[PDB]
RNA sequence: GAGUGGUGGCCACUAUUAUUGGGCCUAAAGCGGCCGUAGCCGGGCCCGUAAGUCCCUGGCGAAAUCCCACGGCUCAACCGUGGG
RNA sequence: CCCGGGUAGUCCUGGCUGUAAAGGAUGCGGGCUAGGUGUCGGGCGAGCUUCGAGCUCGCCCGGUGCCGUAGGGAAGCCGUUAA
């Protein structure tokens, strides 16, 4: 049954992505889902996004630039400090400051770079390069 | 547990019999007339430890980080290896 | 896909989304409520109840009128049973299983030999032991409550 | 300057026979970053060895693999030769080829031909954690290529680590213009064919990256030739 | 209804279609029969037509080819070629023309025109390896993949075949400038298409 | 398929042809339909759509 | 340096040696478009910059 | 007696069926020997 | 090169132990099939606590060993003074 | 191996055994990734009807086959019934 909305929503706009599609629909939708795609559209990864009600969790309408390479959610969530990003930035992009590591931190989700900026850690909870 | 054990400083090569390596070594040693490969290894690890500490140093931020990047360059340009206005890089 | 047969059958209830009661509804909450008790004393079970409101007094759902005893929660038909004193005693869901249980145990004692529907008798019983555990998780009935055939015999008469 | 001379003879000896051949010699191309990126067909070596003439240069051109091959007949066994070769020049453009001979001199002429035909385009800079400069000596970023049952992953590496590759991988690196590179390697590297594809691959993926124009100026990121 | 009156489109029937059908037409189609058969929109394509005429005449007259293996499109497709100048390739098309620089007829043109996808894959496949434009009559059941421009038509058809090919040269004349208006066009449509 | 599913069934307004009362029924009746006076059948429920059998005045949402 | 051609319809750089194509729009003739290989293969459509003229 | 596929193949080897019967006699033997 | 060979053992070679990071149609391998207990993984929204989590700050985790700079044995090996 | 007879067995009523190339040589639930064309059950619309629970076309969901794009694979081949 469905576990992961953020991997359901990452997976399904690669997918997207590599066949070309210009629009895309995310259901169920949610306030993590909607942070994220906020972080997206900030570093211009993705283009407009609305929410839609139905009735039910809601669902996201996203257009696609085609600008990303390949977006995925991050499990198991691992914890991560200020002086401990470099390797998971090695493990998850391919070269330094290339993409985008998602953290939720105490202060809401923000990019690693943020995260950084602010001095403070969190738990990555998604990637996208 | 056990104690320290003194360690070799130079480092042979991954391959005894490369051509283009061969070569290219026993052209340095006909020219700097070293008595045996050795020293050309010690003086190879040399240089390839003041590469690791750069790249080290490179990507790392602290007091400490620093302070070891100011004392690598002051190093360097005592020994003579760098000019005085040089940079990391 | 289906808890046991394994197939995905997506056959269900399109609701539309809603907010609020439709204007042209001619019954008030309180004429609502009075038609599902009056119901409920001629014996219908609540989906039975929720279906001729729907069908024959053009109600599309109680679920869309607000109740007016607690402003933090819509009206339901088990709700406004319980209002009046009618809910079942024990879960509705719970007890159709057990009924069709007994049921189906009163046929295979007869035929022994029909392991076809003895199988679906154990899968009947495995349904009704999920449920027990989650009203016993939730609350809804006695912590030393179990399911036994023979006192199954008797709830379900 | 001598490959200077050498265009111009070709051009003057040569007559087209391609559209892409008759653009060329008219002159409406005069650049080899011109010939790319249009859908057009290289079918005949003169436009190569007249846009870009330092490929015939013997150190530039880069023999990989020579195998013998046999197939049998009712009166014996029937032997033929396959060549892989590598051409190209140390400033962002190798090609490789493959070629059938009964000779390994017919093989070897053939190869070369086809890695001319087949010569490429590609985008250095450099992406490494350990080095951050703006200088065009290994990959912009992490590239990945498959052939056969071979994947190659190439990975950015610091100025003055060599290319941490097998053999003719690192040939091929060298002869396209990269320097420093770390890889890793899955599969049946000793199939000398599939591993040179497969780098070849992972060197043409690096156009199939979408980049922001940041980008470019945060890795110096370089197509085709340089400042050269 | 303004290159032709709907009348002449209704008799050469470029609006039949086939039984068969694909969602890349689905904007094309217009409706469908009782009997399963579906109907293009003449609309559609006469607006095609007009786009395709002007596209066309901004090329070079002997830089396009017309191909098609079909055996009542060959007459209408020579045809059209001799009328424009362009070169014309009716029957089988050699393979290696448009690829293989040996062969006796090489010839490298800057645009397609395929009577049918299906019945010219051959031509369409050597011309997406070189990189021209393609223009491809297209019928209710035929994929537009690889196709540049469409034209939706009755391409089975013998007098829907020679109307779309009048009209198409028509076109390209008018606006490269050969003739100063439509109706000046002289060659009867009837001549194009063949007899039986 | 649809992102936001709507019902195809609708509510109907129904007079009754043996006494002439208003009512309001659904389109697709899970059981037979009748009349709150006469008790006359209205709509009897089948596979999909019911069948209505009293004069239809309008179709609601 | 110089320019690398991109899709009109997707917007992302067209390989060296990709089979994509690039011709002037049929309608107006002023704006060129260019179609991807993956694009012109899955007949995605592409719109002039200038017309909004739509379609293959 | 597990499965092991691979032996069903003929290719330099005896059929498995007759190996299986010969490898139980040769137990039910030993069996008998030790008197069980 | 005052070293150079032979034998045994450990690590890399080996993504042939695979959390990073392996496989299971035809090469090793999906229980003959299903029901289900512990465990593992678990739909959307609101409020509350902060156990996990993140940040800051005190008391610790001996010395030798490890890395960096300077100074003393001719430089070095070695030792001392500071930082980590 | 071929041909005439033939015991156990093959059949029924209570048990035990728990074994097959028990194979789709493919574990199970969930989200997404072009189409085309057969057929089974249901529902919706239209046209015919000898008014039949009849016939034909289109659409939706669930089953069951073939071809095939992107892509995957050592290849055979798989490809919304994914491998
Ligand atoms: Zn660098
Ligand atoms: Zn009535
Ligand atoms: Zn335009
Ligand atoms: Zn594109």
């Amino acid at each position: 049954t469905l576990l992961d909305p953020l991997a359901n929503a990452l997976s399904h706009i690669t997918n997207s992505e590599r066949v070309g599609k210009r629009e895309v629909y995310i259901k169920p939708a949610s306030k993590l889902i909607g942070e994220v795609l906020r972080v997206m559209q900030k570093y211009g990864y993705i283009g407009e996004f609305e929410f839609i009600d139905d009735g039910r969790a809601g669902v996201y309408r996203v257009q696609l630039l085609g600008r990303i390479n390949k977006a995925g959610a991050i499990k198991p969530r691992f914890p991560v400090k200020v002086s401990e990003f470099e390797k998971w930035e090695k493990r998850f992009l391919p070269a330094f400051e290339f993409g985008i590591l998602i953290v939720s931190t105490s202060q809401g989700v923000m990019s690693h770079k943020e995260a950084i900026e602010k001095g403070i850690g969190g738990r990555l909870i998604a990637y996208v390069y | 547990g056990d104690p320290k054990r003194q360690r070799k400083k130079y480092e042979t090569p991954p391959h005894p019999w490369i051509k283009e390596r061969l070569d290219r070594e026993r052209v340095l040693m006909d020219k700097y007339e070293l008595k045996n490969k050795k020293e050309l290894w010690k003086h190879e690890t040399q240089l390839k430890n003041f590469r690791r500490r750069a790249r080290r140093l490179l990507a790392a931020r602290g007091k400490q980080a620093e302070i070891e990047r100011e004392q690598l360059l002051a190093r360097l340009k005592r020994l003579g290896l760098l000019p005085e206005d040089a940079v990391l890089d | 896909a289906r808890m046991h047969a394994r197939k995905r059958g997506k056959s269900g209830s399109k609701r539309p989304p809603r907010t609020a009661p439709p204007i042209w509804v001619e019954y008030t909450v309180e004429e609502i409520e009075n038609l599902v008790v009056k119901l409920r004393k001629e014996g219908y079970s609540t989906a039975m109840i929720g279906t001729i409101l729907r069908d024959q007094y053009g109600i599309p759902s109680v679920k869309l009128f607000k109740d007016p005893d607690n402003p933090n929660r819509n009206l339901t038909i088990t709700r406004i049973l319980e209002k009046h004193g009618l809910a079942p005693e024990i879960p509705e869901d719970l007890m159709f299983l057990i009924r069709r249980a007994v049921n189906l145990r009163k046929h295979l004692e007869q035929h022994p030999k029909d392991l076809h529907s003895m199988r679906g008798l154990q899968l009947i019983e495995s349904k009704i032991r999920r449920l027990v555990k989650y009203y016993k998780r939730k609350g809804k009935l006695p912590k030393n409550w179990r399911y036994d055939p023979e006192t199954a015999k008797l709830l379900v008469r | 300057q001598e490959w200077k001379e050498y265009a111009k003879r070709v051009l003057d000896e040569w007559e087209p026979k391609t559209k892409l051949g008759m653009m060329v010699k008219e002159g409406q191309i005069t650049d080899i970053h011109e010939i790319f990126r249009r859908g057009y067909q290289i079918k005949e070596p003169e436009i190569i060895d007249v846009l870009l003439p330092e490929v015939n240069a013997r150190e530039n051109q880069e023999v990989l693999d020579i195998a013998l091959t046999v197939r049998m007949t009712d009166s014996g066994r029937r032997v033929r030769f396959r060549v892989l070769a590598a051409v190209g020049n140390r400033d962002g453009y190798v090609g490789l080829g493959i070629g059938h001979g009964k000779e390994v001199g017919i093989a070897i002429r053939k190869a070369i031909n086809y890695a001319k035909l087949n010569i490429i385009e590609i985008k250095r800079g450099c992406g490494s954690w350990e080095c951050r400069c703006r200088r065009p000596h290994s990959v912009p970023f992490a590239v990945e290529g498959k052939e056969g049952s071979v994947r190659v992953r190439l990975i950015p590496g610091p100025r003055g680590l060599g290319l941490v590759i097998g053999d003719v991988g690192k040939k091929i690196l060298r002869l396209a213009g990269v320097q420093d590179v770390w890889s890793q390697t899955f599969g049946e590297t000793r199939t000398t064919v599939n591993f040179a594809k497969a780098v070849f691959n992972a060197l043409y993926n690096t156009n199939r990256v979408a980049i922001s124009p940041e980008m470019i100026e945060r890795y110096g990121i370089v197509v085709g030739r340089a400042m050269p | 209804e303004y290159l032709v009156p709907l009348d002449q489109y209704l008799a050469a029937g470029v609006h039949i279609g086939t039984q068969q059908k694909t969602k890349d037409m689905k904007k094309f189609i217009y409706r469908v029969r009782q009997d399963g058969l579906y109907v293009l929109d003449v609309r559609k394509t006469d607006e095609r037509l007009k786009v395709a005429g002007k596209f066309l005449a901004k090329f070079e007259p002997q830089s396009i080819l017309a191909v098609s293996v079909r055996l009542y499109g060959q007459k209408p497709v020579k045809k059209f070629g001799e009328v424009t100048g362009a070169r014309a390739i009716p029957g089988r098309f050699l393979p290696g023309t448009m690829t293989n620089p040996a062969v006796k007829n090489f010839f490298e043109p800057d645009v397609l025109i395929v009577t049918d996808p299906r019945a010219d894959h051959q031509a369409m496949r050597e011309a997406v390896e070189i990189g021209i434009p393609i223009v491809a009559l297209v019928d209710t059941e035929n994929l537009l993949s690889y196709v540049d421009l469409a034209i939706p038509t009755n391409n089975k058809g013998r007098k829907a075949l020679a109307l779309i090919y009048w009209i198409l040269a028509r076109e390209i004349l008018y606006n490269r400038g050969e003739i100063q208006s439509r109706e000046d066009f002289k060659i009867p449509v009837e001549e194009f298409e063949m007899k039986i | 398929k649809p992102i936001i599913p709507m019902p195809r069934s609708r509510f109907l307004r129904v007079k009754c042809i043996d006494c002439g009362n208003e009512q309001i029924v659904f389109s697709h009746p899970a059981t037979k339909v009748r009349c709150l006076i006469c008790g006359a059948t209205l709509v009897e429920p089948t596979g999909g759509k019911g069948i209505v059998k009293a004069k239809i005045l309008e179709v609601l949402e | 340096k110089f320019e690398i051609p991109v899709c009109t319809s997707c917007g992302r750089e067209i390989t060296p040696r990709e089979h994509a194509t690039h011709f002037i729009c049929p309608n107006c003739g002023e704006a060129v478009i260019w179609r991807c290989e993956s694009c012109r293969v899955l007949a995605k459509p592409y719109k002039c910059p200038n017309c909004g003229w739509e379609g293959p | 007696m597990k499965r092991r596929p691979r032996k069903w193949k003929k290719k330099g080897r005896m059929r498995w069926k007759w190996i299986k019967k010969r490898i139980r006699r040769l137990k039910r033997q030993r069996k008998k020997e030790r008197g069980l």
